[PDB]
RNA sequence: GACGGAGGGGUACCACCAGACGUGGAGUCUGCGGCUCAAUCUGACUCAACGCGCGCACCUCACCAGGCCCGGACGCGCGGAGGACCGACAGCCGGGCGCGCUUUCGCGAUCGCGCGGGUGGUGGUGCAUGGCCGCUCCCAGCCCGUGGCGCGAGCCGUCUGCUCCAUUGCGACAACGAGCGAGACCCCGGCCGCGGGCGCCGCGGGACGGCCCGCGGCAGCGGGAGGACGGCGGGGCGAUAGCAGGUCUGUGAUGCCCUCAGACGCCCUGGGCCGCACGCGCGCUACACUGGCGGGGCCAGCCGGCGCCCGCCAGGACGCGCGGAGCCCCCGCCGUGGCCGGGACCGCGGGCUGGAACGCCCCCGCGCACCAGGAAUGUCUUGUAGGCGCCCGCCCCCACCGCG
């Protein structure tokens, strides 16, 4: 009763693969102001990106020029109509519950040469005040030795397995650069109040 | 209803043999040397194969009703496996020349009508469909 | 050299992260390593269940 | 062929009053009775001509469990689409005997044709799901793994 | 006139509000009923290993795109104002059509 | 020696002074790059050929008029400040435009 | 802690039992070993290597036989305008490309040279690594905080009981509270509504060991019923601690390292991975009559296009939006004969895809073993084994493959 070649399917395929280029030239882009979740709607012929970041002056800074030159960038490589292409940086809530932002920062903070336990520990605590219950953090490669070895630092209980794994935790993976070798951190970060909703498990019996 | 009430593979046979009386089809040159299809690699040892299929083609077009499908359908539903291979067997359609020839010369005796795209049973035909049917009700 | 570079003609398809000619993947269209597909899908919506 | 609109674009007027299913393995089958004389046609065929010969008598079960009484003003007319030639006999069953249960539902008469029917045949009635299940990596089946070359 | 409209989501939970927002908006205009499209699959089943080493065992990967079927009778500047009305939620395929 | 055309070396260095926006997708020999159109001396408007454009891009990060995130197999440039001035004397630009 | 040819408890078709249907024995396919070549590129080898790293004519491609070329960026010293750099007619050489030469028309600082520093790489090391998977691990295990116990390492919790499948519970106790893993959730299904329409698809309920009866403090156990569904579906996610398991050859992940202008850079051409005395792993087709033959009926699901002529086909021309298996069913036929089973190889052709077969398809030939497979073995309990087709991936062509 109709002819399958639909090509509305094929078009919202190419803009989720625009987001996931953008989602890394993002992270080279912005590592300063700690860019974290990346969304387009584009309704006709408009494309509007909403970057929920950690900081947006970076992004925008004056006359919002920085971030206009990023919006001609992407205007000219995606080929869309130059300065159609347009961006809002919204600030996040809880700095420390994103992980994104956390992983960013220990990378950096781990390059000015701190303690790598130190590093952790400040992490770990600026989760758990912004109210994360779980908070992992484990950083594996050569640390101080010429053999592999993983350290995890772990303040609190963090779900591992399951669907509501998916949902309430902050998994976020970089490969710091170091000249023993790449010393990649990850940081998972628990949830339990995530507000859309509650633990499968969690029977309140008030 | 009619037809449809007689098994269709009596009707089909018991028509085919009607149809070599009334003159329908008169079997071309290339029809006794050849084996239908690319999957078979034996000729039918009918004899009177051309007009056993020229009953399926034109009841089956009874059946299509009024879809005005092509030969190429046809030729599917004779189809069957081709073996001889070291690799399994695959499913290889009819030969379209043979159901061609028979669709073509069922339109062009007038008993089917080229409305659109392939072919529906024409009204002139569909008596002769029903007609054979009530030879077999009694 | 403009007769010497790039005389022969073929498809040279690779993934659009990596650049790897090889398991291209364009089963929707999709140019993807099947080693790099598997670094970013979630970003393309594609879920495991 | 797989549960579209199928069910009633078959026939435009010639309204049905009582209508019936009977599905199995994917087969499914809608019946439609307008209590005429009491024949059946299954997909344009005569119930009585069934094309398994030996399973007429497997779809000829309802109408062997209850007399001629009960089919004698009930005209069922049914269109299976789908599955396979045994699971479509097999449904044609159960969509009989859906039909035969509507005529009688509002009664406590209902219970009768019920248990005889299904004390003679269980699933004359009832349709046992068994669906097929889906074949994992590293087999050819869901319960079949492929052979292991060594240990 | 009446003009066709097709909305994509892959979400099912972020189309749904969708839906529900376009009946409160083109009431007046007679919004056609919602027909949902049957969900286009897409799959991809790839080695879960960057090598090919251990058990073969396959990462199994699915978008399901959702797709919902409407029709407005109204004029040419009234679709534009439901296209303004209807709720907007990131990432949604919008549908203008004749 | 790539003898890179001047017409072709102005031209991209006003499309990265004016648009800040330069996006080099990674190619051979063969495929011109879209978006940018050169005069030629025979009084026709074109479109460069991708090797000589690269070593201009070359030309540019080697000078620092650019910064790179390449991503995906596409470069990205934004043009510098130390490169705003340069880009301005060699297409005999003034500071006020 | 690990081991026991120690004892007691459990438990699992990668255990067996009762069975099943196989492999091994034959022909072929693909991979691995060896051998051989200019090269036959490599990873890797018990489970947890061996159709695995998702279809090698070219590219891929990493290998080899050659043949161009620079794309050495920038800085610094130095050189440069009638010329820094380079490009080509013919002839010849070289398959060939002013590659290069005889030569003589062009051409314009884009840059020549020496130094610092590039630049790439499917070069090496996975015993330098990240990430990612495999496996330990059909397995229930792991573990704080406070208190107890010992000089302590360490125990207790975290249990020699009974129950589950299960650190699943119940009961008792120097423990008392937690936590993670289990489970829960999630994805689909079968059922029943509420709405919606181009499309059967959006949202909910329904099943919980409730009920009955016995038995046990109990946890629960075993029967019954009631119901689409009955008592771990059919999946996904899979703690903790690990293994010098595998991947540097997937990458603008990468250290150390190696090459870097006759390059270990990239392109261009021709070959190789597919070479075969042989051994093995995963398969596919067999051994016939519970079959081949082949004339009709006829039903699929992941889900899906056809028409008209021309052609034995293979295909092709020409336009348009459309549209569906095998097995089995009946009726012939052959008649226990390596035969009318089997189709491996071979010889003519006819097509196709591509720039090109060395690829595939088809027609007429041709008729190898093989008459049920030794020691061994491998996976399975409901829509299951098996039989039977189909779809997609990687694809120019091509599946005895994988995932479905």
């Amino acid at each position: 009763r109709r002819d399958e070649e639909n090509v509305y399917y094929s078009k919202y395929l190419n803009d989720c693969i625009m987001e996931a280029e953008l989602h890394e030239f993002f992270s080279r882009e912005l590592v300063d102001a700690g860019y974290a979740s990346c969304s387009l709607c584009r309704t006709i012929d408009s494309i509007c990106v909403i970057i929920q970041c950690a900081e947006p002056e970076v992004v925008m800074g004056d006359n919002h020029y920085r971030l206009h030159k990023i919006e001609y960038l992407l205007a000219g490589r995606f080929m869309c109509d130059p300065k159609n292409f347009n961006i809002w940086v919204d600030k996040i809530i809880k700095r420390g519950l994103s992980a994104e932002i956390m992983v960013d920062n220990l990378r950096a903070k781990l390059e000015e040469a701190m303690p790598i336990r130190r590093a952790a520990y400040s992490i770990i605590r600026t989760a758990m005040r912004a109210g994360a219950a779980g908070c992992e953090v484990i950083v594996a490669g050569k640390l101080r030795a010429q053999r592999a070895r993983a350290n995890k630092f772990k303040e609190g209980c963090l779900i591992s397995t399951g669907h509501p794994k998916r949902i309430f935790l902050a998994e976020a993976t970089r490969h710091i650069k170091m000249r023993q070798g790449v010393i990649g951190v990850k940081v998972r970060i628990y949830n339990p109040n995530i507000r859309g909703a509650v633990m499968p498990d969690k029977i309140e019996i008030g | 209803s009619s037809v449809t009430r007689v098994p269709a593979d009596v009707f089909i046979n018991s028509f085919a043999a009607h149809l070599k009386n009334r003159g329908i089809i008169k079997c071309p040159a290339f029809t006794d040397y050849v084996k239908t299809g690319v999957s078979r690699q034996y000729a039918p040892r009918d004899a009177d194969w051309f007009y056993i299929k020229a009953a399926s083609v034109i009841r089956h077009f009874y059946i299509s009703g009024s879809h005005s499908i092509g030969v190429a359908g046809l030729a599917r539903k004779y189809s069957s496996l081709q073996k001889g291979k070291t690799t399994p067997h695959h499913t290889k359609r009819a030969s379209c020349k043979v159901i061609r020839s028979i669709v073509s010369q069922f339109l062009g005796q007038k008993l089917l009508i080229a409305g659109e795209r392939g072919r529906h049973i024409s009204p002139n035909g569909r008596k002769m469909v029903e007609d054979f049917a009530e030879g077999l009700q009694k | 050299r403009e007769t010497e570079f790039c005389t022969h003609i073929a498809h040279k398809r690779e993934c659009r992260i990596c650049g790897n000619y090889n398991s291209v993947y364009r089963k929707y269209g999709l140019f993807i390593c099947r080693r790099c597909f598997k670094e970013n899908a979630g970003k393309i919506g594609f879920v495991k269940l | 062929d797989l549960l579209e609109r199928n069910d009633i674009e078959v026939r435009e007027r010639d309204k049905y009053t009582v209508h019936t299913l009977g599905k199995k393995k994917n087969s499914v089958a809608v019946a439609f009775v307008k209590a005429g004389k009491g024949d059946i046609l299954v997909n344009n065929v005569p119930l009585a001509l069934v094309r398994p010969e030996i399973l007429r008598t497997k779809v000829s079960e309802p109408i062997m469990i209850l007399g001629e009484s009960l089919f004698k003003g009930l005209d069922m007319n049914i269109k299976v689409a789908g599955g396979g030639h045994v699971s479509q006999i097999y449904a044609v069953r159960q969509a009989i005997s859906r039909g035969v249960l509507a005529s009688v539902k509002d009664e406590a008469a209902r219970s009768e044709l019920r248990a005889k029917l299904v004390s003679y045949d269980r699933q004359l009635v009832v349709s046992d799901p068994r669906r097929c299940e889906a074949k994992k990596f590293g087999g050819r089946g869901a319960r079949a793994r492929r052979q292991k070359s060594y240990r | 006139q009446k003009y066709t409209i097709i909305v994509v989501g892959k979400d099912l939970k972020l189309v749904e509000r969708y839906v529900k927002s376009i009946v409160k908006e083109g009431r007046a205009f007679g919004i056609s009923g919602p027909c949902r499209a049957p969900v286009r699959r897409l799959t991809i089943t790839t080695r879960k290993s960057p090598c090919g080493e251990g058990t073969n065992t396959w990462h199994r990967f699915e978008l399901r795109m959702y797709k919902r079927t409407f029709w407005v009778t109204c004029g040419g500047n009234d679709i534009s104002t439901i296209l303004s009305k209807t709720v907007v939620i990131p990432g949604i395929q919008v549908t203008v059509e004749v | 020696m790539v003898h890179i055309p001047k017409a072709v070396y102005k031209a991209v260095y006003a499309h990265l002074y004016e648009n800040a926006s330069l996006a080099l997708k990674e190619y051979w020999r063969v495929g011109n790059v879209p978006g940018i159109t050169y005069v030629d001396e025979n009084g026709k408007l074109c479109n460069p050929t991708y090797l000589h454009v690269n070593c201009i891009m070359q030309s540019l990060e080697s000078r620092g008029v650019v910064k790179d995130t390449f991503a995906w197999r596409h470069h990205y440039y934004l043009l510098t400040e130390k490169g705003e001035q340069f880009i301005r004397k060699e297409l005999d630009l003034t500071d006020d435009v």
